[PDB]
């Protein structure tokens, strides 16, 4: 007669690894490390992003005629841009401070864009302002949220105009200065030779001349545009003065800043999910401690290891007998 | 010499052979709390981590490489920092894991060892062989810390005379 | 069973109960070593910190909230790695300071069974109850590693033979 | 007759976590979590914080009419404002490169102000330039380290000093330049209608020319006032040339600086104390390798941490019979 | 009571002291065992180190020592977080392959142990005592657990009546 | 008759550390921490370092009349530089966003130095400008990269010059201007009072007004030269106007940028060695986890620590009976 000690066995492969043994069949075992993703991009702690499609923020802001005008969301919690965007600046030029601006407008509470000088009031200079690289149907057109002033008559008189934020909200605005190619596109354009823009605030104290050379044609354009912007806060005006060359604000955005996020990459489309940490390939689901999906994440992440494989043993040594 | 397929109600149990039969009996007391410390253990390893909103992106620009270095730098640095502790950490708590084990086994069997003594002898396989007649009952006893010695003690003592001559 | 608050002088020990009377007494040899592993294991973890001097302060103005977003995932970073590693690190430096306990207790038990062997037997609750009498100096006599079987072999069987029959 | 093995019991309480059990009553424990701060900003290695009470960094630099003037140190380890200080610039602007002003100045090893060009060497321009956001004790006032220049007669002649820093210590200099509202505030104030400021060092080399707009209203002021600084090397001299707007340098700062800090915010009082380790909240007692105080801290100090509890499990389990 | 120079072929094993003289034999297959368990730690604490290309230079100008700055408490960072954690890695882990070796040796010891049963005493300092006696065959017996312990039970017995007696 | 169960011992003498125990003899050691270097710079994988022995990366770039000419190397995977170099701006001045050039020359796949516009193509400027500072072998010299021109005749034509980037590798310009210490100075070496540089890309639009002002002597020069670059992609094109203080590109560098490293400071030698990890004080065998040898490393490095030890016990307790 006998009686034996011993302990469980079942038919599990799962293999695990120990400090001094590699490869120990166990009973049962828990990987520790999430490595699946649900291919879709979505809203993060229950708010959409904002997916801009070849659409830049710049281009997006400032009311690109290619991009839909229909993106507007009063909300966003992250950006996605593709990785190489199409919609940029059909007028060669740049963005001051560009990303500063995209690192901001990341993740917003509020945004409402409002009508802050109509395109209706120039009554002495033309407004009409329109280039063969901003076409909108058809027709060379331009950014809509936003005016290109040229000479009426054959005069650009001194503009000295005023906007004091009444809302209780803080406003981001927008403008720019055309930088000519020649000083005969500069009388052209704005009869007087030599010009400035004047933009003052609480806290902006700017003064803006535009630099007239020779320069590489992009787009066949030669000329450039240079965008600006500030955040002029609640009971504070902004100041524009300027004989010429200036791009002037049509509208402005209502903006409510509470926190930050970024920018993601990613060619996905949008799912209809919620998630507590979205990747550029997919959203994760964050109940484990380490993830090795994408070191690019946006929300309350697992940590990113660079790992296939994290198998904590806890059944037994499955050697049968 | 291993483990056991036929103990399917337990994590540790014991195995008997008499003429009355064979099968597997576990032992719930032990099995139960071996299945609470592992469940502990990576319940701590998962809920220990502390979480917080991050976006990690690039944003910096071309006259900003140095900026970019510095924050590649830092992302490679705690890349590393948890692909090593993470990997180190579940190699060190498996080896924990499977000696808890053999400390459980090792438990169980000793309880057996005191209460046969000189009744039984060690096969070296985890295994007693009874010098007595063990029926059903008397394993049951053994299983449940009742066994009592004496009942067999001199049936025992002339079996091992036998062996000696 | 559990642990004994009579036994004020040490951290593993011995209990005695006799005619003559009962009490505890300490092993003052593992006992120190005790605590002289564990004021180790508290002194490396405290003394292997190494700190230098920094200022950890919010210097970036609202055109820098990428730098300050950069120094807001590093300081985040670190405290996550110092959080969860100094979590588990307590942890797993518990639960092996418990198994030492456990270790040196039954080592204590080890050198008195190897003295006793047949003269008494095992209870199963690490306590050894004598077939013979077991007086104050034979109580010592164990305790110091001293006990002599031979003077107490003969009466002790003959007391299993009276169990046995 | 029975002898038992077994181990030691006490009344203890604490409680310790192990991986595989929660709560396990223990007969000892060291906590390894330092969580108790002493209420009070103390020195830091021995020497004393510049603390600012409701002062910013510039209206003390400047010498703002406000603040207080035994604000004056030989040297310090750290800086202490208010979380919001109410004496910043009395004039609205701004300073240039303002925030790596104030991490330079946060630990100093040698601080001493230095008179550098005197007030009254001023003979053909007025120095008496002074505002009603700058009283000192009822007087419309100004800051003391900074003098406003405005013509005298009716004329501003081109101003043409330098100074040699004859000190073997690095010299810390201030200026700024006056960006008048309009053009009749510009030659009421300074005459010549086109000015400029120019700034040479051997290191720096820098013109200024104010921005005259219409701008913002700011504690009823519509002009701005910006300032400037560097380190003027131990026999390196500064050259000024201004024809108007410039706010020159009557006062500099002999400094020298061997290492950083930071800035702290803090509304707490100084007490008479030592440390190793300063919070916001409270001094800290640096012996143990993790704290869960604040996470702004100063000095040679503990890891910070999310924790209410780091115990350590000394002696044994304490489970009575 | 310690180690032994004279085992010079294995890492655990066996000393034996009879009539024909004496010497150390090894257990080779518990010592290979040890020799490769050790060495998969090693090798694991070395090979789980992720590295990656780093150019870790100081790039910052004097207007910008904010970032330097941030750069630095990076730096530091990461070299406590390294330091401590090499540090307490190497003190955790070397307690274990020293009590891996204190478990390998008690093993050895048991397998021994059961083989002998009441045919010898056991010393206390890892030894065994015969009662009968053993020559170079009954050791070699030993070792390889081919002890056969009825040859020598009646021999044995007497002799603890001698002692007895 | 005995047998005995027990373990191995030798000679021996290697102490590991336990967290309860200290110095514990034991019988086989290893330490896992590097700490020898072997006092050489190295190729790092396979790619030399660029070694300018006394020299900056500027003057490398400009041609500096004193630094070694041969040195061309067609690629590089980290640059030396000595702790402090000698030559860098022969001329008194500076280099904007020179930080962002070194780094961006720190690592360099390809590249190989061209001439862009001749010397012998000014017909009607002087290209022969010199200077004291800027000697060669004897007679007043130059930057060789670089050309200094000035008025011929006595006058100062505008230069408009264009340079198409017919290479398909991106090419890095340097150009610079030269601010002078007064009007008298300005016109004896450009003619023309009033003066500009004007430079023009796809990307760049730069406008350069030179800064006449009072000035420190700097190696006796009042006078300042300040650099700017560029990188001209592939098909585009630089475009020059200027009538004054114009320091031209002479020879430009075809750049193939692939990856980036540093600049190491070390007065080491450069040895015939390959290395995965090179230190300024050597280059390390890269096979241990843990290094001490110094922090500012190349390569693929193990980690750096503060420690002189970490030494796993391998073998047995090391107590001989
Ligand atoms: C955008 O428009 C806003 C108006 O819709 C501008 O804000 C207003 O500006 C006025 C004038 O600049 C300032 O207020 C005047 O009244 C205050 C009292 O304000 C307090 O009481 C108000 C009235 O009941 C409340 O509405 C306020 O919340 C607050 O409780 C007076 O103290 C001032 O007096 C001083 O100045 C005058 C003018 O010269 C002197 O003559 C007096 O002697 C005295 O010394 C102001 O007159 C205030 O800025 C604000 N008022 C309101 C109601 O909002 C805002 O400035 C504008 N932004 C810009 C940049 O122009
Ligand atoms: C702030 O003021 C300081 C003076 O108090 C200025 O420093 C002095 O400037 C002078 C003139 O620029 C320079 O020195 C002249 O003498 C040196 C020798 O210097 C060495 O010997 C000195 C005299 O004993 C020591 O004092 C020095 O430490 C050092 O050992 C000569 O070699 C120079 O000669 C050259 O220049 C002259 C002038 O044209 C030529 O004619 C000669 O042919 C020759 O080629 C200098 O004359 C030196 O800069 C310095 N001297 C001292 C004593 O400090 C400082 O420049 C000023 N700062 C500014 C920015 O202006
Ligand atoms: C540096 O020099 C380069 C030339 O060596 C410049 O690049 C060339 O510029 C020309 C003119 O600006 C542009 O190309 C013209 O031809 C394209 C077709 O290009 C495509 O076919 C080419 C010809 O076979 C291929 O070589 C190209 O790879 C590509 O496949 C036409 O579509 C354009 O037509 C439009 O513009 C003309 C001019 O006014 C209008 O009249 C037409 O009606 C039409 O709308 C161009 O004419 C192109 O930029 C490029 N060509 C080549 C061969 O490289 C480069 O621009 C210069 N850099 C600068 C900054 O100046
Ligand atoms: C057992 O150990 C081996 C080492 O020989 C591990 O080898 C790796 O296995 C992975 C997983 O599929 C392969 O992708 C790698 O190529 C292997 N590495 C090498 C160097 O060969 C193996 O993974 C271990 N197996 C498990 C299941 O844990
Ligand atoms: C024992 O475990 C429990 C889990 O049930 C721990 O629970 C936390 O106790 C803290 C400390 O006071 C409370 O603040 C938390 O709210 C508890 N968490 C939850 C989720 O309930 C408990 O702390 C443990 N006790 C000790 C003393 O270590
Ligand atoms: C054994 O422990 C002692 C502590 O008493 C360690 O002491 C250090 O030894 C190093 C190494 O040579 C000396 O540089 C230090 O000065 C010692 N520190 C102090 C505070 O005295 C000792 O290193 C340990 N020895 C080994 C070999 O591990
Ligand atoms: C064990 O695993 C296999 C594979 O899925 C499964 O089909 C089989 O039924 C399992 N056996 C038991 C007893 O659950
Ligand atoms: C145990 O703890 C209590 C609470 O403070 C204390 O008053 C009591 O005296 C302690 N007992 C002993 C024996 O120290
Ligand atoms: C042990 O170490 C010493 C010191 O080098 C060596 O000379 C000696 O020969 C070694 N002994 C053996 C047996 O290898």
């Amino acid at each position: 007669d006998q009686i034996c000690i011993g302990y469980h066995a079942n038919n599990s492969t799962e293999q695990v690894d120990t400090i001094m043994e590699k490869n120990v069949t166990v009973t049962h075992a828990q990987d520790i490390l999430e490595k699946t993703h649900n291919g879709k991009l979505c809203n993060l702690d229950g708010v959409k992003p904002l997916i801009l499609r070849d659409c830049s923020v710049a281009g997006w802001l400032l009311g690109n005629p290619m991009c839909d005008e229909f993106l507007n969301v009063p909300e966003w919690s992250y950006i996605v841009e593709k990785i190489n965007p199409a919609n940029d600046l059909c007028y060669p030029g740049n963005f001051n401070d560009y990303e500063e601006l995209k690192h901001l407008l990341s993740r917003i509470n509020h945004f409402e864009k409002i009508q802050i000088i109509p395109k209706s009031s120039w009554s002495d200079h033309e407004a009409s302002g329109v280039s063969s690289v901003c076409p909108y149907q058809g027709r060379s057109s331009f950014f809509r949220n936003v005016v290109w002033l040229t000479k009426k008559d054959n005069a650009y008189p001194t503009i000295k105009r005023s906007y004091n934020n009444t809302n209780q909200e803080d406003l981001l605005v927008l403008w720019g200065i055309h930088h000519p190619n020649d000083a005969a596109e500069q009388t052209r354009l704005y009869q007087n030779p030599t010009t400035y823009i004047s933009v003052g605030t609480s806290t902006l104290n700017q003064r803006l001349v535009p630099k007239i050379a020779t320069r590489s044609k992009v787009n066949g354009q030669s000329g450039r545009m240079e965008f600006f912007w500030t955040i002029l806060k609640s009971n504070d005006a902004i100041n524009f003065e300027s004989n010429g060359n200036f791009i002037a604000p049509e509208n402005a955005y209502k903006i409510v800043k509470k926190g930050d996020s970024t920018i993601m990459k990613s060619e996905l489309e949008y799912g209809n999910c919620n998630t507590k940490c979205q990747t550029p390939i997919g959203a994760i689901n964050s109940s484990m401690p380490f993830h090795n999906i994408h070191p690019l994440t946006i929300g309350e992440c697992p940590k990113y290891v660079k790992s296939n494989r994290l198998v904590l043993a806890t059944g037994l040594r499955n050697s049968p007998q | 010499e291993g483990g056991w397929q036929g103990m399917v109600d337990g994590w540790y149990g014991y195995h008997h052979s008499n003429e009355q039969g064979s099968g597997y009996a576990a032992d719930k007391e032990s099995t139960q709390k071996a299945i609470d410390g592992v469940t502990n253990k990576v319940n701590s390893i998962i809920d220990k981590m502390n979480t917080q909103f991050e976006a990690v992106g690039r944003e910096f620009n071309n006259l900003e490489r140095r900026i970019e270095n510095l924050n590649k730098k830092m992302e490679d640095g705690f890349l590393d920092v948890w692909t090593y502790n993470a990997e180190l950490l579940v190699l060190m708590e498996n080896e924990r894991t499977l000696d808890f084990h053999d400390s459980n086994v090792k438990n169980l069997y000793d309880k057996v060892r005191l209460q046969l003594r000189d009744n039984a002898k060690e096969l070296g396989n985890g295994c007693f062989e009874f010098y007595h007649r063990c029926d059903n009952e008397c394993m049951e006893s053994v299983r449940n810390g009742t066994y009592d010695y004496p009942q067999y003690s001199e049936e025992a003592r002339l079996k091992r005379e036998e062996i000696s001559s």
